[PDB]
């Protein structure tokens, strides 16, 4: 275990005797994880790294069906609670048997906005988040009953309806312009092949303009660079094949420092804590900077691991991010959520699966049960799952108008 | 008459004279709800009524009042704040009022989004952002790194021009916490929409005012992305000076930064056809192997590349 050898206590903050908010924050956070770390030895024990799935599996399968009212902050968030949840079972490779499958379809249906795109619960206005969720979610379930949900001519007027002149797309009517509603859009329209020659005009541009000083990639431009909207910016360009509208090598430079030298996970921005849900956003960059850097023939990728550390990662995730109880977390103290359970697992995942066309290597720190299902880096749904829902919608012709 | 929802006299708007009328409507869920929420008697109440006035379309002051509290239970409600912006309109509201409740509802939940943008969408419609650099410095003076604050900073400044006291709020920040990556963002937001890098005194003075600073505190990373960042730019090589002067700070303020900004100059040195390629060569692989198998190997994969990457170049 990387971060229990004794060269590993050389990795702690230097705070240059120099103390501020931030030194003082993440000290307290290397210190909460230390003691993680350390238990083992403490207690006496060798030190187990397990995964586990039946705990995180009772927690799925019962939050699938209902909520305390603890999750009324939710309310507007429903196709997003199906998506993780759905995700998190994917993952686990726990199956969802046809009676739950055909309720999920049913629910979305309610969320479907007769103007195309869904919204957040029954009734609620379209939004391009729980869209993104909504038909992520459809994919998963992949049946004929699921992919015939969506209204794929309504879905392309929606879009449309959002898309604005320098490029970018609100997230909503009325509403807030961020590199998340190029992702959103860019992921459903790719995946219900309803992308029109000029659907995504100047988009990759704006999404450009995104990427600062840092190497990382900002919410709108002059913003600073942060991982949920750098994964969505990079993620957005591939499925455009626009990536090299980017500056791949100062965000590869950026993204690989954000993974924290002594927790092992990574942080959301520069000099920020360190954080479980990043374990997706931040290293599933990396899948995708491979591919990135591979189409354009970069002779010095590796053939078996990601450019982060797949290892450190892992523990950090096993060690400190999961709930007894079931449920993963962004760090020690914080409460479970179904946010956490996906991305935790999600980033698990990508750390344990390396591949690059023909080379394929994984990686399963603890005990070999560990290993998950695959998720595809760009939409971050099961690689079967992407390859079955294009084949299937591509037996549609893309909404004329 | 703001009956507050957290008032211990708050009755059920069930239990309401002044809403008897109206019939409330419940949600449709299905007849095999999934992810459903067993909802609070008080949300779901409000819910109701509030699925009633919208379907209705009921452009009311009662209906205004109710948004309101709709909003409080779950103010990620984004339906609820466009109705809400639709009655702002129709009963033509007093906006000035309305900055002061979403600047209340702000300071209790400042990472909320729906919040943020309608305070955008009043300044907007009112045209008036005298109240916006002060409002937001006193959200940063709780939370310095919010970053829904930080855009609707940068959004007043570039909107309403309002760029000459930036600088010296970022300085103020800047001495309050040195590592808040947020604010070395807003300084170089400033700068490049003000005077730009280009000109020689600003960068000169940039430079320098990062340099004392990574004297100061060596470790602090934003420091080092912000003096490659602004340099960059032109090319690390372009500037000689340099790497003699952080070869100098190798004993004292030598951190796993330092080594890393050495390969990246040299990296530009190789690419743009440097004197000694073979000996700057080796030193820029000599790091690369020191920072992936001692002073950085959470990040071994990358040096590694870069390694790779180096050799596959100026071999
Ligand atoms: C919707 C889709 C498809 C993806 C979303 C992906 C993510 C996580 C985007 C991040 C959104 C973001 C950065 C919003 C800005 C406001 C905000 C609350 C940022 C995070 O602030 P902190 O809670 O302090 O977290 P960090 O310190 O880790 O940045
Ligand atoms: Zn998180």
């Amino acid at each position: 275990l990387y971060s229990l050898r004794p060269e590993h206590a050389r990795e702690r903050l230097q705070d240059d005797s120099v103390e501020t908010v931030t030194s003082i924050e993440q000290a307290k956070v290397e210190e909460k994880i230390q003691e993680v770390f350390s238990s083992y030895k403490f207690n006496h024990l060798v030190p187990r790294l397990v995964l586990q799935r039946e705990k995180h599996f009772h927690y799925l399968k019962r939050g699938l069906r209902q909520l305390t009212d603890a999750y009324e902050c939710l309310d507007a968030s429903r196709p997003w609670l199906c998506y993780w949840i759905l995700h998190s079972l994917e993952l686990l490779d726990e199956p969802i048997p046809q009676i739950v499958a055909t309720d999920v379809c049913q629910f979305l249906e309610l969320c479907q906005s007769p103007d195309g795109g869904f919204g957040g619960g029954p009734g609620q206005y379209p939004h391009l988040a729980p869209t993104y969720a909504a038909v992520n979610a459809l994919c998963i379930i992949g049946t004929e009953e699921a992919y015939n949900v969506i209204n794929r001519e309504k879905l392309l007027q929606y879009l449309y309806s959002l898309k604005q002149p320098d490029g970018s797309f609100l997230m909503h009517v009325g509403g807030e312009v961020d590199v998340r509603s190029a992702y959103c859009a860019a992921s459903v329209a790719s995946l219900t092949n309803i992308i029109t020659p000029d659907l995504f005009e100047g988009t990759a541009e704006w999404i450009a303009r995104c990427q600062n000083w840092e190497g990382g990639i900002g919410g709108v431009p002059g913003m600073e660079a942060h991982g949920g909207y750098t994964f969505c910016g990079l993620a957005a360009l591939v499925i455009l094949k626009k990536e090299r509208s980017l500056n791949l090598k100062s965000l590869l430079q950026w993204v690989t420092s954000r993974q924290m030298r002594f927790e092992g996970g990574f942080q959301g921005r520069c000099n920020k804590l360190v954080d479980g849900c990043y374990s997706f956003w931040q290293a599933g960059l990396l899948p995708l900077l491979h591919r990135a850097l591979h189409a354009q023939g970069d002779p010095a990728l590796s053939m078996s691991h990601w450019m982060f550390h797949q290892q450190a990662l892992q523990e950090y995730i096993l060690m400190c991010c999961q709930c007894p109880a079931g449920g993963l977390l962004d760090k020690p103290g914080k409460s479970r959520d179904f946010y956490h359970t996906c991305y935790c697992l999600s980033g698990l995942s990508i750390a344990q699966h390396f591949g690059s066309g023909a080379m394929l290597h994984d990686v399963v720190m603890g005990v070999p049960e560990n290993v998950l299902q695959p998720t595809h880096p760009v939409y971050n749904i099961g690689p079967d799952k992407v390859i079955q829902a294009t084949t299937h919608f591509l037996q549609k012709p893309v909404p004329g108008f | 008459g703001f009956l507050s929802l957290d008032s211990p006299t708050y009755v059920l708007y069930r239990d309401r004279a002044e809403w008897a009328d109206i019939d409330p409507v419940p949600q449709n869920d299905g007849p095999s709800p999934v992810v459903q929420i067993i909802y609070s008697e008080k949300f779901r109440d409000v819910y109701d009524y509030f699925r009633a006035v919208l379907q209705r379309d009921e452009r009311s002051e009662r209906a205004f009042k109710l948004t309101r509290d709709a909003i409080e239970l779950n103010a990620a409600n984004y339906t609820v704040w466009h109705f809400r912006r639709v009655l702002l309109r129709s009963l033509q509201k007093d906006l000035q009022e309305e900055m002061n409740y979403i600047t209340a509802i702000i300071e209790e939940q400042p990472k909320n989004y729906q919040v943020w943008h309608h305070r955008r969408v009043l300044v907007e419609w009112l045209k008036d952002p005298s109240q916006e650099l002060e409002f937001i410095a006193d959200i940063l003076n709780q939370d310095a790194k919010n970053y829904h604050a930080w855009q609707h900073r940068q959004w007043v400044i570039q909107e309403f021009r309002l760029w000459d006291n930036e600088l010296q709020y970022v300085d103020q920040l800047l001495k309050e916490d040195v590592r808040n990556n947020s604010v070395w963002n807003q300084r170089h937001f400033v700068i490049s929409n003000t005077t730009g890098y280009s000109d020689r005194a600003v960068l000169e003075r940039e430079v320098q005012y990062t340099l004392e600073m990574i004297k100061l505190v060596p470790h602090n990373e934003s420091a080092w992305n912000y003096l490659k960042g602004i340099l960059q730019d032109r090319g690390l090589s372009r500037y000689p000076n340099l790497l003699n002067q952080l070869l100098d700070l190798q004993p004292s303020h030598s951190s796993p930064y330092l080594i890393a900004f050495l390969v990246d100059i040299y990296e530009d040195m190789l690419e743009n056809q440097c004197d000694n390629k073979e000996d700057i060569l080796n030193k820029a692989l000599e790091l690369c192997e020191i920072l992936a198998k001692e002073k950085d190997t959470i990040r071994k994969e990358y040096w590694r590349y870069i390694g790779r990457s180096l050799q596959s170049k100026h071999s």
